Parts: structure tokens; C-alpha cells; sequence
């Protein structure tokens, strides 16, 4: 596997250029609340596409079977987004950055029932990150880290990639100049965020789910497929 | 089958 | 606001200390099983653990610094999460069973409804700690991690969130103390501290799917529930 | 008043 041969630099720089890119919203105001839902059910489908041609795109994720790769996206994509989601809105303190056209805030959220909590939650996460002066290239690696573990035991190759990724996150403290101590604390900090980012797409997936139930907001075969995987 | 699976190999 | 003061090894001690017991089940072998009664079993231990745990909270470094009112949230968030590595840990030496209670040993042949796919999910993690050769002084750190992290994000004047921090940054550095005492590199402690953590990611998982089937077994009112366990199940509600 | 409040109170 070409993924345990690549320096730190190396994987960086590959987890870096498979960056997807930044979608917009579709454009034209108060929302509805079937209005807001449409708009992001839609926004999450196409970053969906471009998030299955970015994993590709991880070392290490290649070199799964098929099965193995459905399985970590099905069980990721949901964190994956929020991540995307919480880091893009970092630079925008109490305001949630779904697109460049698209930022909404805590207030926003009560047009959909449950929603205030989560974005709560997301804007918590967002500070957390602010206030830790997320680096990109933390962020990457932590991206990263997500797709490849949370699938994992629910299916060893994935252990070692993750130690590479590890590996490279205490690579690019070193390099920022933090301690010893630092380094290994902030790693610590990075990684249990994981935990939360994990705990509020459990939460997320639920209310999908009771979204579906309703037939109200329009949601792709595709987002259907991915919801269906959790259940 | 899985638009997934299609997606993925594409 | 001794937590802070405490060397770490100082650490290990008092939470080696504070260790609740092990209770045992109420199972008889005699009595036919049934969906209902194993479930029964299972949250009447639940519960029976909780009292326990609820008097190891306040003897975690810290936690006591903290005000009641976040105390309650911080248990309420991270209760079954607890329970769960508890029970993964003394599962380890019994490859394929979980040790719900020395004299309940399951094999997850249980059967029982909607419950199969974390008994393989708890078996992983419980197999997944036994690869990693898991010490039980890495296991008190981690469960007081769950503690005082699993709660962190929902709770201002804020420097109890700071405290917690804090603590938990003390945490880490024992943590990391404790693998270089075991003789691992460098390289090789930031990558067991990495690997511990991301398993929290699947205890937080697997609570978050626990509270789910507890609404359900709530709802079909067949399976008895205590009134702590009802109070902490509708705290998620 | 919570349960939990009461045996943490304790
Ligand atoms: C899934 C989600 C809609 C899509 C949201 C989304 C879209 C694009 C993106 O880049 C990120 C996100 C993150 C949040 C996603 C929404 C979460 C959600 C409902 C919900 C309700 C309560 C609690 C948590 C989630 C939803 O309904
Ligand atoms: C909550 C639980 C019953 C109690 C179990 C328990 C009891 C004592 C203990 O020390 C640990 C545990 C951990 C697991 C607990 C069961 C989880 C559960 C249902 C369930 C179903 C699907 C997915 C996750 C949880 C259950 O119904």
C-alpha cells in the first residue's frame, strides 16, 4: 500500500489537494422551514458526490474492496459534512457557513424543529475549533481520520493508516512549534472532538429519518440510500 | 444496485 | 483545587482507588429466559451500577470542583457510555462474551431483539482492547475522560468549561506518562493515545444507539425501568 | 428534585 510509504509532508500535501471544493446555495429569503430544508437536503447531495471522489482521493482508502468503502462512507458521511460544515464557519463566530450564500445562525434554526440544538451544537464546535486555532492541515488529517474510523469496527490495514495520520498530525504540531507536552495534549483535544462530531450525526441521522417518515422535503434516492445504511 | 457503488467506481 | 496538583502517578492511585465493585446479576439459571426477563436483568444491573457510579464520580480528580448542576449534566450525558466501557473491559480475558456480571456471561448466541449488533460492537471494542493489551490504569484515565469530555459540548461564565479542560489536559498527560513507563517510543505513545481516544468515538456511538432502544423498551412498557434510569433517559429526550 | 441531583447532592 503506497499510503505507509509517504512522508508526513507527503500525505499533507495529498490530503490537501483532494480538497473538495466550497458549493453554493441556490440563490434568491426568510425561510419557510421547508424552505431551508430543501435548500441544504439539496446542498448536501451534491457535496455528497464530491465527497466520494475525495475519499477516493485519501491514501490508504484505494486500497479497501468496494464493500469496504461503502461501509466507511455510509457510516461517515454525516460526520464528514459537519466537520466541513463546523471548519468553513470558523472565521464566522455565531453564524453557521452552509455556502458562501448560505449562512445561517442560532435563530434560523427554530424554523425547523430540533434544529436549534444542533446548530447550537455546530456552533460550539466551530468556537472550539476557533479558539484551538485550527490549522488547515490539522483539519485534513482530521477529516481524514473520521471516514477511515468510524466504520471500522463494524466490519487492520485502517489501523496502520491511522497511524500514519497520527503520525503526521504530531508532525505538523512539532513543525508549529509546540512542546512535547503541547503536542500530545492538543492531540488529545483534536481527537475527542471526534466524539462529539460523532454524537451530534447520531442525533443528526435521527432526525432524517423522522424527515423521510414525513415526505415533506424532498430528499435524493442517493441521501435515501445513505440514510437506509444506518437503519 | 447502490448509486454508491457506481459513484464510487466512477 | 487539588486535580491540578496531582502528580500522576498520584492520579493513577486515587482513580485506581475510587474503582467501583463488581455486582452481580440477579440470573438463574433455572428460570427459563425470555426476551423480557434478560433485559430485565440487564437494567436492574444497570441500575444497581449507576448508584455506584454516581459515588465514583465524585472521587474523579476535578469532578467535585464542579458545580451540582453540571455534575447532574455531565452524568446524564455520559452514564451508559460508562456502563459500556466498564463492561468491555471486564469482557476482555473472555474472547466472544460479554461479562455483563460474573455469573452472567453472554455469548451474543443472545437471543433478544434489535440488541445483536452491539453485543458485536462491544465484543469488537472488548477484542480491540484485548490487541492493544489494555492496562488497567490506561482504562481508569479513559473512563474519566468520558466523564468530564462526553458532557463538555452541551453545557456563562465559563471557567468551569476551562477547569474541565484542564483536567483533562492532566489526564493526558498521565495517560502518556504511563506508556512511557511502559517502555513505548515517542511515536509509539502518541499512536496508542490517538488509538484509545478514536475507540471513545465508538462508546459515544454505541451509548447514542443504546439510548435509542431504551425509548423503545420505554414505550413498549414490558421491560421494567427504575425510576433513575427513567430520569437520565429523558435528560437525553 | 432529580434523582440524580439528590444522590450527587448527598
Ligand atoms: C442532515 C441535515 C441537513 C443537511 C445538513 C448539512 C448539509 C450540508 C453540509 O455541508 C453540512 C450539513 C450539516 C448538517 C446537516 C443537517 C443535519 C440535519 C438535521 C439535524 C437536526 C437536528 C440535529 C442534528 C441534525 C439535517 O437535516
Ligand atoms: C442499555 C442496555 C441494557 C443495559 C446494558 C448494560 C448493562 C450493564 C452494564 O454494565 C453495561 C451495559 C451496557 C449495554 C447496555 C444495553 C444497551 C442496550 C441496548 C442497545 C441496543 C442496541 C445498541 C446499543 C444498545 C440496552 O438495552
Amino acid at each position: 500500500s503506497l499510503a505507509l510509504s509517504l512522508t508526513a509532508d507527503q500525505m499533507v500535501s495529498a490530503l490537501l489537494d483532494a480538497e473538495p471544493p466550497i458549493l453554493y446555495s441556490e440563490y434568491d429569503r426568510p425561510f419557510s422551514e421547508a424552505s431551508m430544508m430543501g435548500l441544504l437536503t439539496n446542498l448536501a447531495d451534491r457535496e455528497l458526490v464530491h465527497m466520494i471522489n475525495w475519499a477516493k482521493r485519501v491514501p490508504g482508502f484505494v486500497d479497501l474492496t468496494l464493500h469496504d468503502q461503502v461501509h466507511l462512507l455510509e457510516c461517515a458521511w454525516l460526520e464528514i459534512l459537519m466537520i466541513g460544515l463546523v471548519w468553513r464557519s470558523m472565521e464566522h463566530p455565531g453564524k453557521l457557513l452552509f455556502a458562501p450564500n448560505l449562512l445561517l445562525d442560532r435563530n434560523q434554526g427554530k424554523c425547523v424543529e430540533g434544529m436549534v440544538e444542533i446548530f447550537d451544537m455546530l456552533l460550539a464546535t466551530s468556537s472550539r475549533f476557533r479558539m484551538m486555532n485550527l490549522q488547515g492541515e490539522e483539519f485534513v488529517c482530521l477529516k481524514s481520520i473520521i471516514l477511515l474510523n468510524s466504520g471500522v469496527y463494524t466490519f487492520d490495514h485502517i489501523h496502520r493508516v491511522l497511524d500514519k495520520i497520527t503520525d503526521t498530525l504530531i508532525h505538523l504540531m512539532a513543525k508549529a512549534g509546540l512542546t512535547l507536552q503541547q503536542q500530545h495534549q492538543r492531540l488529545a483535544q483534536l481527537l475527542l472532538i471526534l466524539s462529539h462530531i460523532r454524537h451530534m450525526s447520531n442525533k443528526g441521522m435521527e432526525h432524517l429519518y423522522s424527515m423521510k417518515c414525513k415526505n415533506v422535503v424532498p430528499l435524493s434516492d442517493l441521501l435515501l440510500e445513505m440514510l437506509d445504511a444506518h437503519r | 444496485h447502490k448509486i454508491l457503488h457506481r459513484l464510487l467506481q466512477d
